[PDB]
């Protein structure tokens, strides 16, 4: 929907995973941003062809079903009912609970989803996500998001997202941000630790 | 009821303005098309002789 | 082509300036001396002017070749009746004058009906260019025309007229139902966005700014020309404060007669 930037920043030699998260939240409170609640993105893989059957708490009705690289079905509940019936064409492939859990913040129609990355129970990362509401068209407001990133991150300021290479002049889609989230999951699942 | 009463109260204020103050001139005009809750009205307090300059 | 025919002007002036300047170099050194009281005010000025005129010749020579680099490259009786029509175009500009729009109006106090097809002919004149925007004229309620305008992939605007004059204008984004559930155009609502509600006030101030007592066509044309600058929104930083966000707000306010994005604090 709105243009989103997704990245990781590590512990960065300060205490623990959540210490830098609390530093970012107290920086945002110095700016003075109000909250809108929490958020969590959960993933789960399937295979016979890797099926990413995956969910987000921002849109719980949106059940994302992706290939490894093909089309994405942002489908409803009855698709999840149909998905159970195969069980031989597409095996369960359990133990894929790579999730991002955190809170959302608002500052004058600006939204931030900030939290930590866990492999189920054990947290081994920090997810950083910035976004803006009325960003309809993509690749036209990246100066705004870059300014917002350098405003309060300081170190570990990211840039040039992977879906920005998917250049098109239409409306930015939630699939782009979602793609960014699964690329984030691919970035974090390699190190484990 | 609150919309009607608030329009009546605004009318009372502008009638107090008209009766109390006739010095420059008073003009009140209303939109011919209106909503159930919100309205849009035009209030003009402009001098007696040279209104076409002070725009 | 005229780019070379006007770039040749600097060189054809520069060579004659070279001739004049070398003539000055000759005769000023040939003039002898003008002491003007003290000698130190002359003999120290001797080397000053001798450097001055020689360096003027040198800089004229030097700026000759940068102009030379950029440049590139019945018999005569009926030719006379050709260019007079072309100078009649200048004759059209002879009686123009710079007085233009500005007048010396006093108070207008002493001591109508037009068809909607005329409004359609008005709206057909300016919709023919700017293909990135669209106009959809409709009158589902009376003879008054309210119009749907889409702006590329950015904005959806409802523009209500009445009595051939301006009634109202409300702007929203690109991913909202500007119609109602019945399908008619929405009349009374809100844009549900802080920036959009903030700039609707600027639109209301702008419609009361363009004031023509007889000629509302140029009023609405200047209005839509002003609106055309708003397809650059969220893409151009502010002209005085550098950054986009002033208290989180990008520059939006285009000044009257000088269209550039500002804020209320940024004026
Ligand atoms: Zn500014």
């Amino acid at each position: 929907m709105g243009v989103t930037c997704v990245s990781q920043m590590p512990v960065a030699e300060g205490k623990s995973v959540q210490q830098t998260v609390e530093l970012l939240t107290r920086k945002l409170e110095m700016l003075g941003a109000e909250k809108q609640g929490t958020f969590c993105v959960d993933c789960e893989t399937y295979h016979t062809k890797l099926m990413y059957v995956m969910h987000n708490s921002e849109y719980p009705l949106s059940c994302f079903a992706l290939f490894e690289n093909g089309p994405c079905l942002i489908a409803d509940t009855n698709f999840d009912v149909l998905m159970v019936k195969l069980k031989g064409f597409f095996q369960s492939a359990k133990a894929s609970k790579i999730e991002t859990r955190g809170t959302r913040y608002q500052y004058c129609d600006f939204l931030v989803k900030v939290g930590t990355v866990t492999m189920g129970p054990s947290a081994r990362g920090i997810s950083v996500e910035v976004e803006y509401g009325p960003c309809v068209v993509a690749s036209d407001c990246w100066s705004l998001l870059l300014e917002f990133l350098q405003s309060f991150l300081g170190s570990h300021t990211p840039g040039a997202p992977a879906v920005f290479g998917n250049r098109h002049d239409a409306v930015y889609g939630p699939a782009d941000t979602m793609v960014q989230y699964m690329e984030l999951f691919n970035k974090i699942r390699k190190q484990q630790q | 009821a609150k919309h009607i009463f608030l329009r009546s109260r605004a009318a009372a204020t502008i009638d107090s303005l008209a009766s109390r103050i006739e010095d420059p001139q008073i003009q009140a005009h209303w939109s011919n098309i209106n909503d159930v809750y919100e309205s849009s009205v035009k209030v003009l307090i402009t001098s007696q002789g040279y209104e076409q300059i002070c725009k | 082509v005229s780019v070379n025919l006007e770039a040749f002007s600097q060189a054809i002036s520069a060579i004659q300036a070279l001739r004049s300047s070398v003539s000055r170099v000759f005769d000023c050194l040939k003039d002898g001396m003008r002491n003007k009281e003290t000698l130190e005010g002359r003999e120290k000025a001797f080397i000053a002017h001798f450097q001055d005129n020689l360096h003027s010749v040198n800089r004229d020579l030097n700026e000759l070749e940068r102009l030379s680099n950029l440049v590139g490259k019945l018999y005569s009786q009926l030719l006379q009746a050709y260019k007079w029509s072309n100078k009649l175009q200048y004759h059209a500009g002879l009686a123009s004058g710079l007085l233009n729009q500005q007048s010396l109006k006093r108070s207008a106090n002493q001591m109508l009906v037009l068809p909607p097809q005329y409004v359609d002919d008005v709206i057909s004149r300016i919709d023919r260019m700017f293909p990135e925007m669209s106009i959809h004229l409709s009158r589902p309620n009376g003879t008054s025309a309210m119009l749907l305008v889409t702006l590329g992939k950015v904005l959806k605007v409802i523009v209500v007229m009445r009595s051939l004059f301006i009634d109202r204008t409300i702007v929203k984004g690109y991913n909202e139902n500007v119609y109602t559930e019945d399908g008619k155009l929405d009349i009374w609502s809100k844009s549900n966005y802080q920036v959009f509600q903030k700039v609707t006030d600027h639109a209301t101030t702008a419609l009361l700014h363009y004031q023509l007592p007889q000629m509302p066509d140029v009023v609405v044309r200047s209005f839509m020309t002003w609106l055309r600058s708003y397809i650059k929104l969220f893409q151009a930083p502010c002209q005085r404060c550098g950054k986009f966000l002033q208290d989180g707000l990008p520059p939006t306010w285009r000044d009257f007669r000088t269209l550039e994005a500002f804020h209320d604090t940024c004026r």
